[PDB]
C-alpha cells in the first residue's frame, strides 16, 4: 500500500539547485528547506518501530490541538479586531477541527454556537461575519455558517436547522443578487468577483435544495475560464466583451484551485444540457501532483509555482487530488490502483513540521516558525484526513443513492427571481433534486485504503472533498434539507 | 486620554446602537474602548442610512482600526458618491493607507472601483503605482491580479496604446531579470504575449517566444516556471514537441543549452523527463514513454512514484 508513497525519511534531501543565478526565491527557498529539513533531522521517524533515544515525538498531540482550540473559542483579545469580518470562519475552523479530532462538544456549548450564527443572519438573506445590525450578508461567512450549523445543529426547534429551512428563498435571493452576466458572483455587496465566492454559493445551495437554472447560467464557463496554462486555476476570469473571450486574472493557486476543482464538480451532477462546459482534468491533476515538496520541504504542499511549502494547502491542493483524480477518470471512461500523490510524506509534514513544539500552546501551523492559528490548525487537519483516508466518488453509491430517493418528499421550491429561471417543469426539477442530492452523497471511504502514517493512535475523522464536513454531518444535513431522513 | 462619542457635541442627536450578538456569543473579540463606540455609532449611522461628513469620517476612523472591515469600506463607497466626494483624492488617501502599512484586500478592491468610476483617460499613473507596490512585494497575488484587471479593463475601452503595451513589457522582462523564479511575472508575460485579445500571434511572433522561453531553460534548468511555460505554451498553440527536442535532451541524460552546462545543475531534471516521455508518446512511441515514466517513479521524481507510474500504465 506505500509502495508508491516513499517516506520523507526514505529519501535522499537535497535542496533545489541553484544553477549558478541566485534569486531572492531561493534564498527564501535556500532558508525554508534548512528550517523543515532540520526539523526532520531532530524528529523520529513516525514509521520506525525502535523511536531512536532522544529525539522528537511526532505523535499527532491531539490533547495539546484541544487545548489550543479552546483558549480561544471563549475569548479572544482586542488585537484579533482584524477578524471580527471573520467570526463565522472563526467558528468553522473550531468546530470541523474538533470534529476531525474527534472531541465532542456538549449540547450547551453547541446551543451557543447556534445562537452565535443565528445572529448574523439577515432576514435579506444570507450570513455576514458579524451580527446583522452590524455587518452585511457576504457568501464566505455564509459557507462557514452553514457548515457550522452541520456540525453543531440540529434538526429541534433550538437546533439552527429549522431556521435555515425558513432562510431557504431568502439566501436563494441574496444568491441572485450576487449574480453577474458573466457568470461569476460578488462576494458581497459592491465586492470583489471571485471563485472563492462561487464554491461557497454552490456548496450552500447544493446543500440546501436551492439550485435553479438561472443560478446556474455562465457560472460553469466563469469557472472553466479560470484555469491557467500552469493547470491550475485564478481567482477570476474576465470577460471581453455575449463574451467574445474568457481571461485568466492571476496564476495557479492552491486556494482558487480547490475552489474551482470544486465548484466544477459540484455543477456536474447538475442536469442541464451541454452543462457543465469543461475543464482540462489532466492539467489540473498534473498542477495538483507537482505541487507537493521535495523531501528536504518535507513533502508538504506549496500553493503556487516557486512559493515555499505551506501547512494549509494540504487541505487546498492536497483536498482537491481526489476530485481532480475522479474527473480524469470520468474523461477516460468518456473514450472507453496506486495513490496519485504521496500520502504518506504529506502526514509526515503534518507529524513532523506543522504541529506546534511539544508541551506548549498546541495547534498547528502554515511552517516552522510561524505562529499556529484557527485556520492552519484546521486545514493542516482537513488535508492529514484526505491523506490518511482513500475517499472515492462511487458511481454505484450515487445508484444506490437513487434508487432510494423519494420525490414526493421534500421542501417547498424557491420561486426564481425571473419568470422563466426555473426547472421547465416539476419532473426535470425532481430529477435535479435527485441528481444533485445523490451526488453529494457519493463519497465513500475505500475499503483497505487506510493508511495511518505512524500508528492509529494518529487516526483523524474522514473528512468528505468537496464539502469539507465529516459525512456524519453531511449525511444528516442534506438528508434534512431534502426530507430523506 | 480617548473622548467618548457620547460626550460630543457633533454626534449629540445620534443615539449608539449595541451589537447584536444574541446570549453568551462563542469567539467573542474584547473590543478596544474605541472600536467598540465607534461601530456602536457606525451600527447607528448605517441603520437611519444617513449619508453625511461625520459618517464618511466615521468610516475612515474604523478601517484605520480594521481594515478588513468589507461592510464599512462598502458605506465608504456608498458616502463618497453621495457627497460628490472627490475621487482622486481618496486615491491620495490610499496611497497614505499602504505608506502607513493600513494593507488589506479591501484597500485593493476600493482602489478598482475608485478607478472604475474615476475612468481617466490614461491609467498610467495607476500602472505606475502598481509596479512601484509590486517591486519590494514581487509576488503579492492580489495585486497582481489587480494589474491584470487595470490592463484589460482600460483595454476594451481602447484606452491602452502600443508604446503603453511596448513598455509593459518591457517591465515585465526586467521583472523577470531580476528574478527568473518570479512565477508571477512569468504569468503576466502570459497574459502580455499569449492571452490578451491583442497579442501578438504572428508565426515569427511564436518563433521569438521559444527563443525567449529556451533561453530562460538554459539560464536555469531546474526553474519549474520555465518548464511550466514552455509545455503551456506548446500545449495552446498546438506546436509538436519533437522539434524543440534536441534543446531538451542534454537534460535527461533554436537556442541550445549552454557547454559545459552551469555550475549546480545535477541531471536529470525531472520536467525535462517528462518532456521526453510526452514526445515519444507523440511519435506513438508508447514503450519508449513508459520506461521513462517508471523511471520518474522509481528514481529521478520519487515524490510522486504514484502519479508517474499512473502515466506509465496510462501507456501500458
Ligand atoms: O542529484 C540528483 C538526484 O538526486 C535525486 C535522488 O536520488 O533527487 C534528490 O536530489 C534532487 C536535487 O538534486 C532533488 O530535487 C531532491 O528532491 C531529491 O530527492 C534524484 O532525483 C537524482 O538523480
Ligand atoms: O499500512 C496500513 C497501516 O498499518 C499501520 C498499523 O496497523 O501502521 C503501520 O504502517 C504505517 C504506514 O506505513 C507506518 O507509519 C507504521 O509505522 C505502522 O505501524 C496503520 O496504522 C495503518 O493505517
Ligand atoms: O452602502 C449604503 C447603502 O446600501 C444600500 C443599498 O445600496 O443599502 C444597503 O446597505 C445597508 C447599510 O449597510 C444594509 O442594510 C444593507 O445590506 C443594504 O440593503 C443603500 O440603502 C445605501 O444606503
Ligand atoms: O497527546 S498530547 O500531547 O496532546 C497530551 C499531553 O502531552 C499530556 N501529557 C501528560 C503529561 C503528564 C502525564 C500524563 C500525560
Ligand atoms: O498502530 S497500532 O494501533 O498498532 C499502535 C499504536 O497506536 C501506538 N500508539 C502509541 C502508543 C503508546 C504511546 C504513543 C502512541
Ligand atoms: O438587511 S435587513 O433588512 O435584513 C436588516 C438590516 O437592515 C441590517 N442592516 C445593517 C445596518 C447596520 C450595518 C450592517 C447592516
Ligand atoms: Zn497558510
Amino acid at each position: 500500500a506505500t509502495e508508491f508513497t516513499p517516506s520523507v525519511y526514505s529519501l535522499v534531501s537535497k535542496p533545489l539547485p541553484s544553477n549558478s543565478r541566485p534569486s531572492a526565491t531561493l534564498d527564501e527557498q535556500a532558508e525554508t528547506e534548512d528550517l523543515i529539513s532540520q526539523l526532520f533531522d531532530l524528529t523520529a521517524d513516525p514509521n520506525a518501530l525502535v523511536s531512536e533515544h532522544g529525539k522528537r515525538y511526532s505523535g499527532l498531540r491531539k490533547q495539546e490541538h484541544t487545548q489550543f482550540l479552546a483558549s480561544s473559542f471563549f475569548q479572544l483579545p482586542g488585537k484579533f479586531v482584524s477578524l471580527d469580518a471573520s467570526r463565522p470562519w472563526l467558528v468553522f475552523w473550531t468546530v470541523h477541527s474538533l470534529d476531525l479530532l474527534g472531541v465532542a462538544l456538549d449540547q450547551g456549548t453547541k446551543d451557543r454556537v447556534v445562537s452565535t450564527l443565528l445572529h448574523f443572519l439577515s432576514p435579506k438573506g444570507g450570513f455576514g461575519g458579524g451580527p446583522a445590525n452590524s455587518q452585511i450578508p457576504h457568501l464566505l461567512p455564509t459557507y462557514a455558517s452553514v457548515c457550522s450549523l452541520a456540525i453543531a445543529g440540529n434538526d429541534s426547534s433550538t437546533g439552527g436547522w429549522k431556521d435555515l429551512a425558513a432562510a431557504r428563498q431568502s439566501i436563494y435571493e441574496f444568491f441572485m443578487r450576487c449574480k453577474r452576466p458573466d457568470g461569476g458572483f460578488v462576494v458581497c455587496e459592491g465586492g470583489e468577483v471571485d471563485v472563492r465566492g462561487t464554491y461557497c454559493l454552490l456548496v450552500v445551495a447544493t446543500l440546501l435544495d436551492i439550485i435553479t437554472p438561472e443560478l446556474l447560467h455562465n457560472v460553469d464557463k466563469f469557472v472553466s475560464a479560470c484555469q491557467t496554462y500552469e493547470g491550475g486555476f485564478a481567482c477570476a476570469s474576465f470577460p471581453f466583451p455575449e463574451p467574445s473571450c474568457r481571461v485568466s486574472m492571476a496564476e495557479a493557486h492552491g486556494g482558487y484551485t480547490s475552489c474551482s476543482l470544486n465548484s466544477h464538480f459540484l455543477l456536474t451532477s447538475v442536469p442541464l444540457p451541454s452543462f457543465p462546459l469543461s475543464i482540462d482534468a489532466n492539467a489540473a491533476l498534473r498542477w495538483t501532483v507537482l505541487q507537493q515538496g521535495e523531501p528536504i520541504e518535507g513533502g508538504g504542499f506549496r500553493g503556487r509555482t516557486n512559493k515555499l511549502v505551506d501547512g494549509c494547502y494540504s487541505w487546498w491542493v492536497g483536498g482537491g487530488a481526489p476530485v481532480a483524480e475522479e474527473l480524469v477518470r470520468r474523461e477516460k471512461s468518456r473514450k472507453v490502483i496506486p495513490p496519485i500523490f504521496n500520502r504518506v510524506a504529506l502526514q509526515e509534514f503534518t507529524l513532523v513540521a506543522a504541529q506546534q513544539d511539544p508541551g506548549s500552546t498546541g495547534g498547528l501551523r502554515d511552517k516552522p516558525g510561524k505562529r499556529p492559528d484557527q485556520y492552519h490548525t484546521c486545514n493542516n487537519l482537513s488535508g492529514l484526513s484526505i491523506a490518511q483516508h482513500k475517499m472515492s466518488h462511487s458511481p454505484s453509491t450515487v445508484s444506490s443513492n437513487r434508487l432510494k430517493f423519494d420525490a414526493s418528499k421534500g421542501l417547498p421550491a424557491v420561486k426564481p427571481v425571473a419568470p422563466g429561471g426555473g426547472w421547465k417543469n416539476e419532473d426535470e426539477r425532481q430529477n435535479a433534486r435527485r441528481e444533485i442530492w445523490a451526488n453529494a452523497l457519493g463519497w465513500i471511504e475505500e475499503e483497505g485504503g487506510e493508511i495511518i502514517v505512524g500508528g492509529k493512535d494518529n487516526r483523524i475523522n474522514t473528512t468528505t472533498p468537496v464539502f469539507n464536513i465529516l459525512g456524519l454531518r453531511l449525511k444528516p444535513f442534506i438528508n434534512y434539507f431534502y426530507c430523506q431522513e | 486620554t480617548y473622548i467618548p462619542m457620547s460626550q460630543r457635541r457633533s454626534w449629540a442627536d445620534v443615539k449608539p446602537i449595541m451589537q447584536d450578538d444574541g446570549p453568551n456569543p462563542v469567539v467573542p473579540i474584547m473590543y478596544s474602548e474605541e472600536y467598540k463606540d465607534a461601530m456602536d455609532y457606525f451600527r447607528a449611522i448605517a441603520a437611519k442610512e444617513e449619508k453625511s461628513e461625520r459618517a464618511l469620517e466615521l468610516t475612515e476612523i474604523i478601517v484605520r482600526m480594521n481594515p478588513a472591515h468589507y461592510t464599512v469600506w462598502q458605506y465608504r463607497f456608498s458616502l463618497l458618491t453621495s457627497l460628490n466626494k472627490s475621487l482622486e483624492d481618496e486615491l491620495r488617501l490610499m496611497n497614505e493607507f499602504a505608506v502607513q502599512n493600513l494593507k488589506s484586500y479591501q484597500v485593493w478592491h476600493h482602489r478598482l472601483l475608485l478607478l472604475d468610476r474615476i475612468s481617466p483617460q490614461d491609467p498610467v499613473s495607476e500602472i505606475e503605482y502598481i509596479h512601484g507596490s509590486l517591486l519590494p512585494d514581487p509576488k503579492n497575488y492580489h495585486t497582481w491580479a489587480y494589474l491584470h484587471w487595470l490592463y484589460s479593463h482600460f483595454s476594451t475601452l481602447g484606452r491602452i496604446s502600443e508604446a503603453q503595451w511596448g513598455s509593459e513589457l518591457d517591465w515585465c522582462n526586467e521583472m523577470l531579470r531580476v528574478d527568473g523564479r518570479n512565477n508571477s511575472a512569468w504569468g503576466w508575460r502570459w497574459y502580455l504575449r499569449v492571452s490578451r485579445p491583442g497579442a501578438e500571434t504572428s508565426s515569427r511572433s511564436l518563433q521569438d517566444e521559444l527563443i525567449y522561453i529556451l533561453k530562460s531553460i538554459h539560464l536555469i534548468p531546474h526553474n519549474v516556471s520555465a518548464w511550466n511555460y514552455l509545455r503551456g505554451f506548446l500545449k495552446h498553440f498546438s506546436l509538436p514537441l519533437v522539434p524543440i527536442l534536441p534543446a531538451i535532451l542534454p537534460y535527461t541524460a533554436f537556442p541550445m543549452p549552454s557547454d559545459p552546462l552551469p555550475e549546480d545543475t545535477p541531471l536529470p531534471v525531472p520536467l525535462a523527463l517528462e518532456y521526453l516521455a510526452d514526445s515519444f508518446i507523440e511519435q506513438n512511441r508508447v514503450d519508449d514513454a513508459a520506461k521513462v515514466f517508471e523511471k520518474l517513479s522509481s528514481e529521478y521524481d520519487q515524490m510522486r512514484a504514484g502519479y508517474w507510474e499512473f502515466r506509465r500504465r496510462e501507456c501500458a
